[PDB]
RNA sequence: AAACUUUCAACAACGGAUCUCUUGGUUCUGGCAUCGAUGAAGAACGCAGCGAAAUGCGAUAAGUAAUGUGAAUUGCAGAAUUCCGUGAAUCAUCGAAUCUUU
RNA sequence: CGCGGGGUUAAGGUGCCGGAGUGGACGCUCAUCAGACUGGCGCUCAAGCGUCCCACCCAUACCCCGCCCUCAGGGUAGAAACGAUGCCCUGAGGAGUAGGCGGCCGUGGAGGUCAGUGACGAAGCCUAGGGCGUGAGCCCGGGUCGAACGGCCUCUAGUGCAGAUCUUGGUGGUAGUAGCAAAUAUCUAGCGAAACCACAGACCCGCACGUAGACGUAUAAGAAUAGGCUCCGGCCUCGUAUCCUAGCAGGCGAUUCCUCCGCCGGCCUCGAAGUGGCCGUCGGUAAUUCGCGUAUUGCAAAGACACGCGCGGGAUCAAAUCAGAUUUC
RNA sequence: GGGACCGAGGACCGCGCUCUGCAAGGAUGCUGGCGUAAUGGUCACCAGCGACCCGUCUUGAAACACGGACCAAGGAGUCAA
RNA sequence: GAGACCGAUAGCGCACAAGUAGAGUGAUCGAAAGAUGAAAAGCACUUUGAAAAGAGGGUUAAAUAGCACGUGAAAUUGUUGAAAGGGAAGCGCUUGUGACCAGACUUGCGCCCGGCGGAUCAUCCGGUGUUCUCACCGGUGCACUCCGCCGGGCUCAGGCCAG
């Protein structure tokens, strides 16, 4: 039969949750897609240069055409805009599992952004409608690699 | 030897079954057959290209009517009683244990069918073998 | 069960004899079980070929890895790795282990222990050395090892 | 190349269908006849340690007396309050009383 | 006009699209948008028109066989090798709105029964699983789950949905759009609808895998078709031609031949969208003749090595975009 | 003489014949193959041919018109005299 | 006191704060909303941080039962994997490719010897129940017969597909 792809060791990982969180459901997904299997510190470096304003995130999939400029081109996305609440909320998310890794033992500074999911919470009742957001993020360590030994003569 | 009977060879006129008409684009309309009612529905006018409607046509031979493909008829049993009705219906009917019963009942089943020579379908239940 | 392939990162095992790890035996039954998977294997391990063969009990499930290893120097955001009720294990202060996985990953309940060969072919009154029973696991800090 | 769109599978969401339940409703049947100027029905204000709701009660205020039972109440806090006793109880019965403004 | 297999046709067709004739005999027509028993491409000693002849192509039509159902005819008791409401034999037929009749499936509950299933797992739900039925449906497997449920014979009904600008709930595209408005003159944060909507207009570690159709897939002027070739003898309907074609899917050792092929260097040749000749080296080489092995694959249907395309990280050059960040064989 | 497609039924009974058994009321015989897979199924994609969007209503017929964002649950010939 | 009633969009508007919340000057109008677990055993403690939030760890039979709580459908959404496409998608018939899944006849009987053990064998004995001539026990033994079991030998029958 086949075997799907075993999970790797949870020695190896490092978990984050939020749930219930106040922001946008769009923009966190696109925020999230854009960090989306980077290493760990150029996530740190590139949300803390989206909260303070130098750098663009852009949208593919829920874009809206707002900004056309010269910050696009290393996405090669036309469309490119600044959301700052996600931004702040995925850091509180990377630094949660930041502390978890070190907690566990993991090397933080071999961490990587295995996989990011927003998903939709339940929506505010207050017609207008909140759009709430879960995040599940989960950082791994980079695979390490072992030297072989020649075989044996029998 | 020990198998099913001699029978006649299982021809089935149509494999694939009748889908109800616009029932792949819309989620609320099941794939169970219909019949459509309408005056203009192609369909019901039996236009060229469009979905074939079930006819007495389509029946199956009355000597491998309900017949599986190794050639016995399933028979449902509940417990042991049940397989003992097939002691001279061995080798035109086999077991089919139903989704209900509990595995201890299935070994007991399982054990005495093997003894009167009738096939169950199903011996690969929550059951497993010790050595 | 997963086979080797299934394992992200993986690699090919060599003909080397693994070393054997076999964490956690304290019960008579454990001991039993260790012995057992002691004597299938080779006791001198050709050490040129770092592979090692873990089976590590914890709380009444054996876990079955198999790793190949270097002994490598810490990258300097590495810590130092901890000793067993104490830190700072003495001697290996900045060098670690690296592993990776070139063998299937099982997990293991021992179920029966039978005299001779099963049931059929156990004789007398002692026919079955131990058998488990879902009622000893009926307090969750009660392990048979 | 990458990005986007579509389909399928696993997992995770949204939502509350289905199944099972029910100190509720609904329909039928039987016994009985009992509100008020001796202040009714209804309305209001108050009474508890923490009372938000509901309920009970009226300055004797989550109640008093009398009878019966027989060892509690209880979410938390407190009692030197009661256990071979005219005696606990957010107990039951109920014949005596208290019963604010309308 | 039931579901299939084979054969043959009708109407219409046989240049291609398009299955089947660039079929045959006799004439006519060149049209500055002919004509088509033309749709497009296109056609002109037709693929146009008139007649005649032959072969061919395919409808649910006809013929033969199988199977389903219906109807009709016949048989069946000192009972049958199957519920006479059963079984056996035979023949014909099969479109269908309004409408009529029959059978059968499913749902809630009731009486009887299955000495029915079930905490060793009922019901429900999910399911790139396995079967049965023409069908409505039914049965089993795998996962989840946690307390009830099912078949059969009757009884009973608030009993079966795709739609009603249907009711209630939930959820979308529009859309992170319009706008910052009740509630809660531009760019950028935060907030954020509505109408409408059947569907659309070079190295280092580790890892992984090996043909819209080859089987001899060999062949270079042109030019004309009331002429061309040539050895200067002559030649021509005919490519119905020329080369090459032997050996374990093609071995070994000879006898024997300097014939052919292939690889590398030198001499030159090929530009149009790039190639061949000569010489030399080396290897193989039945033109002729043999001795050995080809078997039981028995009458046709998972090992090692090497070479490549790739990845996941590390740094190696040369650059691009925005000293320092990313990317590229 | 060459080819294709088919093998319905299942003790005997009948018509017959070239009569020691036959081509006469429907296929047997021989050989070979089949379990680390014979043979199926599901999904996705490609390919050849075919195919106007469902229900209602009007008209000789069309054509218009009406309704349809999606899903779940509910939803209409009943009961008396 | 009951029922061939309804079972949380049902049954009274109200199973629960229900003539309540809420609307209207007023007469009046009038909802939605049930289910953790057997037992709160309702998550101690360590560690991020300002959250109706996590990671370890613990209770429990179970926490993918955590007062968003039995089960947990569809519409709709996100992560991963595979495939296809940019002058519509979707459907019918028929092969092919890739991936995944299943696993075909459930695969037997009869004869001939030798040994062993039982019986329906012995015109053996005793007992029990009966439909009164059939069954069932207990004890004897293998001259005959019949069953099995073990060791050898032989024949036959076997499912599907091709020529």
């Amino acid at each position: 039969v086949r075997y799907a792809a075993t999970e790797i060791a949870p020695t190896k990982s490092a978990r984050a949750r939020g749930s219930y969180l106040r922001v946008s459901f769009k923009n966190t997904r696109e925020t999230a897609q854009a960090i989306n299997g980077w290493k760990l510190q150029r996530a740190l470096t590139f949300l803390q240069n989206v909260i303070d304003k130098k750098e663009a995130v852009p949208m593919r999939r829920y874009a809206g055409s707002t900004g056309r400029t010269a910050q696009g081109k290393q996405w090669g996305v036309s469309r490119a805009r600044w959301p700052v609440k996600s931004a702040q909320f995925l850091i509180g998310l990377l630094k949660n599992a930041e502390a978890n890794a070190d907690a566990k033992g993991l090397d933080t500074g071999n961490l990587i952004i295995k996989h990011i999911q927003v998903n939709q919470a339940p929506k505010q009742r207050r017609p207008y409608m909140s759009n709430p957001c879960h995040i599940e993020l989960i950082l791994t360590e980079a695979e390490e690699t072992v030297q072989k030994s020649e075989a044996v003569v029998r | 030897m020990v198998a099913a009977k001699k029978h006649v060879p299982i021809v089935k006129k149509r494999t694939k079954r009748f889908m109800r008409h616009q029932s792949d684009r819309f989620k609320c309309l099941d794939s169970a057959w219909r019949k459509p009612k309408g005056i203009d529905n192609r369909v019901r006018r039996r236009f060229k290209g469009n979905l074939a409607m079930p006819s007495i046509g389509y029946g199956s031979n009355k000597k491998t009517k309900h017949m599986m493909p190794s050639g016995h008829k399933a028979f449902l049993v509940h417990n042991v009683k049940d397989v003992e009705l097939l002691l001279m219906h061995n080798r035109t009917y086999a077991a089919e244990i139903a989704h209900n019963v509990s595995s201890r009942k299935r070994i007991d089943i399982i054990t005495r069918a093997k003894q009167l020579g009738v096939k169950v379908t199903n011996a690969k239940a929550k059951v497993t073998t010790e050595v | 069960y997963a086979p080797g392939k299934a394992i992200p990162g993986h690699g090919r095992a060599t003909n080397h004899y693994p070393e054997l790890l076999l964490n956690n035996f304290k019960t008579p039954l454990g001991l039993l079980a260790a012995k057992s998977m002691h004597i299938l294997f080779p006791s001198k391990p050709e050490l040129a070929g770092r592979q090692v063969v873990t089976l590590h009990n914890q709380r009444d499930y054996i876990f079955f890895r198999r790793h190949r290893y270097v002994f490598r120097e810490a990258r300097p955001t590495e810590k130092n790795v901890v000793g067993a009720d104490g830190k700072e294990m003495e001697g290996v202060k900045g060098i670690r282990a690296g592993l990776q996985e070139i063998g299937p990953r099982m997990t293991l309940k021992l179920r029966r222990v039978d005299k001779g060969v099963g049931r059929a072919g156990s004789e007398g009154p002692d026919a079955v050395k131990w058998e488990w029973k879902a009622k000893m696991e009926k307090k969750r800090t009660r392990f048979n090892l």
